């Protein structure tokens, strides 16, 4: 801030405490000194002022009030470009911003490297051991839960079973590797899914047969009774179109993502009729947001370790 | 100390002195935000929000969800930590209106910029219940359906750029084909993906 | 020659079917807030659009018709003439009652300049200017034209809460239009927050201690029929009080983007600015000294005492959160909302219901309102409903506040948002259900005063106004 | 009625007439306006050879 | 931009 | 006058409005074909219609109004209380309750005049065909002799003694129903038996059946604005016999029912 | 049931590629004779050498009406029924009916021309944007669920959930130059020109309503003054 406008608060703010204190101690002065019952001699609609002094208590209070004033924006940045004279902050160079005195982003600072210095060994105590061993300490597992709970149950589910569109991260299947590494690595970079829409490549037909043959054959449901579909039909374009990503079984390939499309727990997107149909005609997807800017390398093995612990 | 009698007896002169007193305050905490530079100066590597981020920011206007949120992360680490970099004056430099908020019936928005995928965004502002059970914000089932026509996106740009937002004729031009079929849904969570983008 | 009472009991009516109405939407959000269905997925009738609408009809079409009334009604009393002109006398009515139906027919449709107390935007904002000048040219043209020597503290209050609150108005309305009810600020990021803030706290304070505090020093001597207290501490506070909330603004942004010198000024300004607050409420409570067993047979002057206790209450804590460390812990919090509704429920409203219970049987020609004892039921009614809403709301941001900044010796969060709002839902209930409580004496108030205004004869009308 | 106020009265007569003079001109503009060559009369001609 | 967006449908190939 | 723009509109409700003439026993197809001028609405009626419109039928409104309110004046206003303001007059001639309708009438007019004119130019500059009442859809497609549209309706203001004339089954006595519709008003003055002018102090059979006859009026012009339907054929049927009730009772009625005193001087 | 379009007149780009769409494939059987290509010029912003160029196919002037060689009693003989003139089309039968009639024409092997209209049953015109659209047909294809009004979309990724229905208008695949959506624009655009055609001074008459307005609020304000004063 120029130096111009630093006077121009300055004298603003000192002439505004002036004028209140010349106020206050105008007013008050040739006060009786002692509730009267004379009222003033004039008369509003019969209304009256008794011409009273200020009341002791009330005065005090208010150049109380001008006394604590002038020393906190003496002793905090104010009246302009002021840095304040708190002895805490008031020296030294350890901040960021070359300032010697009070702002959000000082006291900020000083927080962050009290912390610091609290909770990081914590950190890296378990942010180094591999995360089998980290899933087996209450503590750690419990850090892990708390940040679970506070960074993603609003889209992994409050008791880490997700909704529509969002795994179960407790049950034994794994649309990704649910190894330890591969979990960390899925809570680093994040991931993204990349279902084709086969809608306009195999036609409505095809997706119907499809969707059955999935959902008899590989999920083992049956068809919506008075449902028409080919199954065998189903079955060829399967062997042909999706065998590449999904196993032969349709028991999926970690390395792409592709889910167990033989167990109807694991579908994210729905496991009936409509729904098979929807995801194959339209395509999914789905997307898993990468975890390591956001919160940093330690906490995200926290989070591996405690979403191994539910799961195995 | 009888003196004040004279206000008294003439309107004129108490109004002249009501209204220097009540200008002295104004004029001390407005004036000097503007030609300031840390209130003006955009953070380095930030954009004016595309067309599209600019109807999702109106649409966020609309539906009133500075009420319930706000876009302005405190420093303190608990905050900080919860919600991320903390907000700087640098980063609203092109937000007319600012979308602070003062109240948090929902978790601060500010650096809701890529922390959660467009497929969240999207059904939980479909029906906020879905994804969180104990969610009190409103479904709004209707962002999906009410598609933008992009009528006053040129204007809106326009008026912007008016207003100091560095806006330039390729992005005028194009608005109105930015926002040609896109619904208002695609719009409103465009807008927040972009929110906080700036500091990581 | 007489009062143009017109306008006044005009005004009066129109308080009570605003603030009944107002209140009545303030529940329905508080009732949405608690359970999310009571939305119905309308777009026109979700929290979001619907508490703007609350947050406006309440003060400027409940407070703001209960200013008109109370001034045009103080003034004349206290000054012995007529309004400056019947002409804009109605015509600050009609404008008025305008500027509320488009409050009605805008925010829900969602045409808002998301400003907290800003929300009506282009070419409405702009009429609610045209007839804030009429207003202004009715109450000091009446000033102007006296027939007694001096003017009194409460026509000041008046007159200055009517100057800032049309400066404030067209600073913070500074805008581009993109077309009719959609609107820029000129204002960008902290220059734009500044202002809204400098406008906000003046939206309150103004329009809701200056104008209130005129009409406390009306109804509270003329109900309890005894002098002010203190000639001297009027004065003093009137001009601390005007010269000091427009420097408290800046205690809304404490600890956001804003330079820290502005925040900094704000606290403590508002650290200067509690000591006139409580001037004005020692004056309004000690105006009942020798008159305290009053409080026992009227009602009315129950209404005003709580009222000015209220004041006091809502003027402490507000400085308190004015410290940025009691801040910290509160700025999005609910405690926020409890201070809100502390110093609206507590304070605007009570002054208002106690002086409306006063003006309507004197504008009317009746000479006492159609039920006394109803009086006495709305009283204990909007008592037990702030109460309740001031403690649930207390409990409620505190609770947030130590959770949203609860953290564990590991340095990791305790606690998650979620977690905050399942623990804040209780709050949320018995908030509506004080909510209630305040509707329902607000209901009894409308029946009293239907029941008050009917039955009142043309000339038992006509002879009230004659001047004297 | 008790005391006309004239000079209002004048003045409320005066602003009246002068206000419903320019409304009456802007209703003729249409009347006066649809006189001018239309776009039948604007056709214009080519050269002739 | 006008003319191309006014471009007749109808497109007829020419000798040379 | 709506012939003259000569749309689809245009030229069949000209078409069926001067086949009605032909619902005459006797002389109505040669007086149906005198008046079209042609064997069929053609170019020739157009123009017949256009110079009524433009000369004859203006000169002879503006003779009628003249003579109207020559008349008026002749016997003086009514007013909303209905009482006779003569009876009781000042020292010099002037009616207790009469002001001299310059300068008080006429700035109270001219204020009308002003709104009417906000509306009047809200419908021109906005919504000139108001949802195709004021300009009916159909009428911007030019008249066509040999389609004639899915249905045909009236201007909204001729609507109601259309549903008159569509809720009697016969064609002659449907026209004569729905001129006597409008002739009836014409003896409405004899029709009156009451003692007293203002509804304000008639009975309440007087009340119930302006409200009755009132009702019927809108009811009967919003069924003429559609096609025939059955619930719309029913009401249209309840509301013409409510219409004439409404007339060929009100000899009775008047006096069946017990009227206030007016009052001396009017109120306010 | 018509499909709801949303019109823009100040939409210049659109109006000019309706403007193309009709001056292309419409005046060969239909006439716009009310309206005038200098006029059509003016309000698109079509610099009038680029009109006679790209738009006037028929030789006439700029300032001459935009008739063309079909007469009417030829056409009626041809086609069964007369192509009416589209001047005034959007006022007989607004922007709604026109969207959807232009977008529900499929085949019908029983009709004169091999086409039906949804909108417009037995029409007697030709389906003449059938290399456009493409072959349009009353089959089965997926269409949003909606039970008593719940329609029901993708949380997710915000597209509809469809069901199959056997009696629908769908597009074979690969029979027309534009998909669904480019050629609902291309219509779009048509309409919004005929729009324009129906009511060209729509624009200009909404500026000078709301000076008119403006004028007579003043003038109430004060006639209103003149009244409620004079009255006392
Ligand atoms: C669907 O469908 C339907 C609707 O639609 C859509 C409908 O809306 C309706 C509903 C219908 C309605 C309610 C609408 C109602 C509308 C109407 C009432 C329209 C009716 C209008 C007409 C059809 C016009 C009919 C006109 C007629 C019959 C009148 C004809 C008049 C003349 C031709 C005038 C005759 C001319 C004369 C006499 C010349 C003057 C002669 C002279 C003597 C001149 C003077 C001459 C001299 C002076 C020279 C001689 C000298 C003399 C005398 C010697 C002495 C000299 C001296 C001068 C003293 C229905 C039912 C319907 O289902
Ligand atoms: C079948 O359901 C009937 C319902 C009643 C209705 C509409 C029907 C046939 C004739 C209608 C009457 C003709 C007379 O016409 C009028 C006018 C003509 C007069 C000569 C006679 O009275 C009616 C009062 C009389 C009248 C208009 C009243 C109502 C009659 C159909
Ligand atoms: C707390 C920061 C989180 C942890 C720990 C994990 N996530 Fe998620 N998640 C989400 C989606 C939509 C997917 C599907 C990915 C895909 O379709 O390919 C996932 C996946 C995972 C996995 C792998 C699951 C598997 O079976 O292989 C793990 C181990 C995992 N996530 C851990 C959704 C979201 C999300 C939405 C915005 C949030 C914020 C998180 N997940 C957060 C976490
Ligand atoms: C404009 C219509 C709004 C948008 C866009 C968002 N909100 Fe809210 N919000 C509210 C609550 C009580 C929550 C709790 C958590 C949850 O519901 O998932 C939220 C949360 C969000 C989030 C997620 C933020 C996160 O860190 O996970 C987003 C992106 C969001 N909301 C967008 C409350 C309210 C509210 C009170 C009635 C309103 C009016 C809005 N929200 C409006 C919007
Ligand atoms: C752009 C490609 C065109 C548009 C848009 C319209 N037409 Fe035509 N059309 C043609 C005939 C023979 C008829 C009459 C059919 C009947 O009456 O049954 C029509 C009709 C229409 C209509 C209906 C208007 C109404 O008021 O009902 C509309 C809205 C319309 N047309 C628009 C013939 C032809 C034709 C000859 C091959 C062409 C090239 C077009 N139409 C082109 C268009
Ligand atoms: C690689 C290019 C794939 C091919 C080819 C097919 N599938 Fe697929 N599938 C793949 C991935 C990476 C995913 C994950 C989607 C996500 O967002 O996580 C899927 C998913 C499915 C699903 C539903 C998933 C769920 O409910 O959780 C189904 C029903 C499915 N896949 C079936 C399927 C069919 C029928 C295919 C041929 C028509 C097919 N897949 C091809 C990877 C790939
Ligand atoms: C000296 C008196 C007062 C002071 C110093 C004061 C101070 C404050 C503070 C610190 C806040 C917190 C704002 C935030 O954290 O965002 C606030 C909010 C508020 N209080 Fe007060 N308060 C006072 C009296 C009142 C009164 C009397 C009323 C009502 C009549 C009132 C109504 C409000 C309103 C409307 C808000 C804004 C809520 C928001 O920011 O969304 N206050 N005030
Ligand atoms: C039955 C009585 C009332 C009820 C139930 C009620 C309810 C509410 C609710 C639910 C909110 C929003 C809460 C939130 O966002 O967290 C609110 C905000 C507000 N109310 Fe009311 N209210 C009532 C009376 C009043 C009155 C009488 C006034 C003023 C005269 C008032 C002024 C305000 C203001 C200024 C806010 C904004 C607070 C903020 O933004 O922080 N309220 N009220
Ligand atoms: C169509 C053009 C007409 C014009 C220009 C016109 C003009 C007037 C005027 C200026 C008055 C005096 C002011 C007033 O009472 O409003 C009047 C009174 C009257 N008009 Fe009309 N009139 C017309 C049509 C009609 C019609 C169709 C009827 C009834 C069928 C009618 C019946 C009356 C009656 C009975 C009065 C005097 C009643 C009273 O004093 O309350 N007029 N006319
Ligand atoms: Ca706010
Ligand atoms: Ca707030
Ligand atoms: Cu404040």
């Amino acid at each position: 801030m120029t130096t111009f406008w630093s006077l121009y608060i300055t004298a603003l703010t000192l002439g505004t405490l002036l004028a209140l204190t010349w106020l206050i101690f105008a007013t008050r002065k040739g006060q009786r000194s002692s509730t009267t019952d004379e009222t003033v001699g004039h008369s509003y609609d019969g209304i009256e002022e008794y011409d009273n002094p200020l009341p002791k208590w009330w005065f005090m209070l208010f150049v109380g009030t001008l006394v604590f004033a002038v020393g906190y924006l003496a002793l905090y940045p104010g009246l302009g470009t002021w840095k304040g004279l708190m002895p805490g902050y008031q020296s030294a160079d350890e901040f960021a911003d070359k300032e010697k005195g009070w702002t959000g982003v000082h006291q900020w600072e000083k927080e962050m490297a009290k912390a610091d210095e609290k909770y990081g060994p914590i950190f890296a105590k378990f942010a180094a051991m591999p995360i089998e061993e980290v899933a087996k300490d209450p503590q750690a597992v419990k850090m892990g839960g708390r940040l679970f709970a506070s960074n993603c149950s609003i889209c992994h589910g409050s008791d880490a079973k997700g909704a529509y569109g969002f795994p179960n991260l407790t049950d034994a299947d794994w649309r990704w590797g649910g190894e330890p590494e591969t979990i960390k690595t899925t809570i680093m970079a994040g991931r993204h899914a990349a279902m084709p829409a086969w809608g306009e490549v195999i036609g409505e037909e095809g997706v119907k047969n499809v969707a059955a043959f999935v959902l008899t054959q590989m999920d083992g449901r049956k068809l919506p009774e008075g449902a028409k579909a080919d199954i065998e039909a189903g079955k060829q374009v399967f062997a042909t179109t999706c065998v590449a990503c999904h196993g032969p079984e349709g028991k999926g390939t970690p390395a792409m993502g592709a889910p167990d499309l033989t167990h109807p727990g694991a579908f994210i997107y729905g496991s009936s009729f409509a729904q098979l149909q929807q995801t194959i005609r339209y395509g999914r997807q789905g997307v898993m947001p990468a975890q390591q800017e956001h919160l940093g390398n330690d906490k995200v093995h926290l989070l591996a370790a405690y979403v191994y612990s539910l799961s195995h | 100390m009888k003196n004040h009698e004279i206000l008294e007896k003439n309107v004129g002169l108490l109004a002249i002195f009501m209204v220097i007193a009540v200008s002295i305050g104004g004029l001390t905490q407005i004036v000097p935000l503007f030609f300031q530079d840390v209130t003006n100066t955009p953070v380095e590597g930030m954009k004016p929000r595309t067309a599209l981020e600019l109807e999702g920011r109106d649409i966020y206007i609309r539906e009133g969800c500075v009420g319930c949120h706000s876009q302005m992360v405190r420093p303190f680490r608990a905050e900080t930590e919860r919600y991320g970099h903390y907000s700087v004056a640098g980063e609203s430099v092109w937000d007319h209106p600012f979308l602070w908020g003062s109240k948090r019936t929902g978790p601060d928005l500010a650096r809701v910029g890529g922390r959660y995928s467009d497929d969240w965004h999207r059904a939980h502002l479909y029906n906020p219940r879905n994804v969180v059970p104990e969610s009190k914000m409103p479904a709004y089932p209707w962002l999906v359906e009410n598609k933008l026509d992009g009528k006053d996106t040129a204007t809106k740009m326009e008026v912007l750029r008016k207003l100091g937002v560095p806006y330039t004729d390729e992005d005028i031009a194009g608005a109105r084909e930015a926002v040609k079929g896109k619904t208002e849904m695609d719009a409103l969570v465009a807008f927040l993906q972009g929110l906080g983008t700036s500091i990581k | 020659p007489a009062y143009n009472y017109k306008v006044v009991r005009q005004f009066a009516i129109m308080t009570v079917v605003w603030g009944v109405i107002g209140m009545g939407l303030g529940v329905l959000i508080a009732s949405q807030l608690v359970w999310p269905q009571m939305n119905f997925d309308l777009p026109w009738t979700s929290f979001g659009r619907l508490r703007p609408l609350h947050t406006n009809l309440v003060i400027f079409a409940f407070g703001g018709c209960a200013l008109f009334a109370t001034s045009y009604y103080t003034v004349q009393r206290t000054c012995q003439v007529r309004l400056f002109s019947d002409t804009l006398a109605a015509f600050t009515f009609w404008g008025w009652q305008a500027v509320a139906v488009i409050l009605l027919v805008s925010l829900p449709l969602g045409n808002t300049t998301t400003k907290e107390y800003a929300e009506i935007e282009f070419t409405g904002a702009i009429w609610l200017a045209i007839v804030w000048v009429a207003y202004a040219v009715v109450f000091f043209g009446t000033l102007i034209k006296r027939k007694v020597k001096h003017i009194y503290v409460g026509n000041w209050f008046f007159g200055s809460f009517i100057l800032t609150t049309a400066m404030l108005h067209i600073v913070n309305h500074m805008s581009l239009p993109v077309s009719w009810f959609k609107s820029y600020s000129m204002y960008s990021g902290a220059t734009d927050a500044m202002v809204q803030w400098w406008y906000g706290h003046n939206a309150v304070g103004f329009f809701l201690t200056t104008g209130f505090l005129g009409m406390m020093y009306y109804f509270v001597p003329k109900q309890a029929g005894r002098p002010v207290y203190s000639y001297r501490l009027s004065i003093v506070h009137f001009w601390a009080l005007i010269t000091l909330y427009i420097w408290a603004g800046p205690h809304h942004l404490h600890y956001t983007a804003l330079p820290d010198w502005a925040q900094s000024l704000g606290m403590v300004m508002s650290l200067i600015l509690l000591a006139p607050s409580w001037g004005g409420m020692i004056n309004g409570m000690m105006t009942l000294s020798g008159a305290w067993h009053k409080l026992r047979d009227d009602p009315i002057l129950r209404f005003l005492v709580v009222s000015l206790a209220f004041y006091g209450m809502s003027t402490f804590e507000g400085p308190m959160m004015a410290i940025k460390t009691v801040n910290a812990l509160s700025h999005y919090t609910d405690w926020t909302i409890g201070h809100v509704h502390a110093g609206a429920l507590g304070w605007v409203a009570m002054i208002t219901i106690g002086s409306l219970y006063h003006l309507i049987p004197k504008v009317y020609g009746v000479e006492k309102m159609h039920s006394v004892g109803l009086i006495n039921a709305h009283f204990w009614l909007a008592t037990i409903g702030t109460v309740l809403y001031i403690a649930s709301l207390w409990v409620n941001g505190i609770t947030q506040g130590l959770m949203w900044r609860a953290v564990n010796e590991d340095g990791t969060l305790t606690y998650s948002f979620v977690e905050s709002l399942v623990a804040s839902h209780p709050g949320f209930i018995v908030r509506l259900v004080g909510g209630g409580f305040f509707l329902t004496g607000m209901l009894l108030m409308s029946y009293n005063t239907w029941r008050t205004v009917r039955q009142a004869r043309p000339e038992g009308i006509l002879a009230a106004a004659r001047m004297a | 009625n008790d005391g006309v106020n004239a000079g209002r009265r004048r003045f409320l007569v005066a602003a009246t007439s002068v206000v419903g003079a320019a409304g009456a001109v802007g209703a003729a503009v249409p009347f006066v306006g649809s006189w001018f060559p239309s776009a039948k009369a604007k056709a214009a001609g080519a050269p002739v050879q | 931009a006008i003319a191309k967006r006014l471009e007749p449908v109808g497109k007829v190939c020419v000798q040379g | 006058g709506y012939l003259l723009p000569w749309g689809q509109m245009s030229y069949w409700g000209a078409q069926v409005i001067i086949s009605l003439f032909g619902a005459i026993p006797v002389v109505g197809e040669d007086l149906a074909q005198w008046i079209r001028g042609d064997f069929l609405i053609s170019g020739i009626t157009l123009n017949r219609f256009f110079a009524l419109h433009v000369i004859a039928l203006p000169i002879v409104l503006l003779g009628l109004v003249v003579l109207h309110i020559l008349a008026l004046h002749e016997v003086g206003s009514n007013n909303p209380d209905g009482v006779d303001i003569k009876k009781k007059k000042d020292e010099n001639g002037v009616p207790l309750d009469g002001i001299a309708f310059h300068p008080y009438y006429t700035v109270k007019d001219i204020v009308g005049v002003v709104v009417f004119l906000f509306i009047f130019c809200t419908v021109i500059f906005f919504f000139p065909e108001m949802g195709g009442y004021f300009l009916e859809k159909p009428n911007f497609e030019m008249a066509n002799q040999f389609k004639t549209p899915e249905h045909i309706a009236p201007v909204w203001y001729f609507t109601p003694f259309y549903a008159i004339l569509r809720a009697v089954p016969d064609k002659l006595m449907g026209v004569v129903a729905m001129g006597a519709a409008i002739a009836v008003l014409f003896v409405l003055p004899w029709l009156d038996r009451s003692p007293v002018r203002s509804i304000r102090y008639k009975g309440w059979l007087s009340k119930l059946w302006l409200v009755i006859f009132a009702v019927s009026f809108v009811i009967l012009g919003y069924y003429g604005a559609q096609a025939p339907s059955p619930l719309g054929t029913t009401l249209s049927r309840v509301c013409t016999v409510l219409y004439f009730a409404f007339f060929i009772l009100m000899p009775f009625y008047t006096r069946m029912e017990k009227t206030k005193p007016v009052p001396e001087r009017v109120t306010g | 049931q018509l499909d709801h379009v949303d019109i823009d007149l100040t939409d210049k780009a659109a109006m000019q590629d309706g403007a193309r769409t009709f001056a292309n494939y419409c005046m060969g059987c239909h006439s716009a004779k009310f309206q005038r290509y200098e006029r059509v010029a003016t309000d698109l912003g079509i610099p009038a050498d680029l009109m006679m160029e790209k738009l006037v196919f028929t030789g006439a002037k700029i300032g001459d009406h935009m008739d063309i060689g079909m007469k009417p009693a030829d056409a009626k003989t041809w086609f069964g029924a007369a192509p009416p003139d589209l001047t005034l089309v959007a006022r007989v039968r607004g922007t709604d009916w026109l969207y959807s009639y232009l977008r529900s024409f499929y085949e019908d092997p029983k009709r004169p021309w091999g086409v039906n209209n949804v909108i417009f049953p037995n029409v007697g015109m030709p389906n003449v944007l059938a290399p456009l659209q493409g072959r349009q047909v009353i089959g089965c294809k997926q269409v949003q669920v909606v039970e008593d009004g719940k329609k029901q979309f993708d949380p997710l990724t915000g597209t509809p959930l469809t069901h199959e229905a056997c009696d629908q208008l769908t597009v074979v695949p690969k029979t027309g130059e534009l998909n669904e959506a480019q050629f609902d624009e291309k219509v779009k655009n048509l309409v919004t020109f005929l729009a324009y055609s129906a009511n060209p001074n729509k624009l200009a008459s909404e500026r000078i309503g709301t000076y008119v307005l403006l004028y007579l609020a003043f003038f109430f304000v004060f006639a209103y003054l003149l009244k409620r004063e004079y009255w006392k």
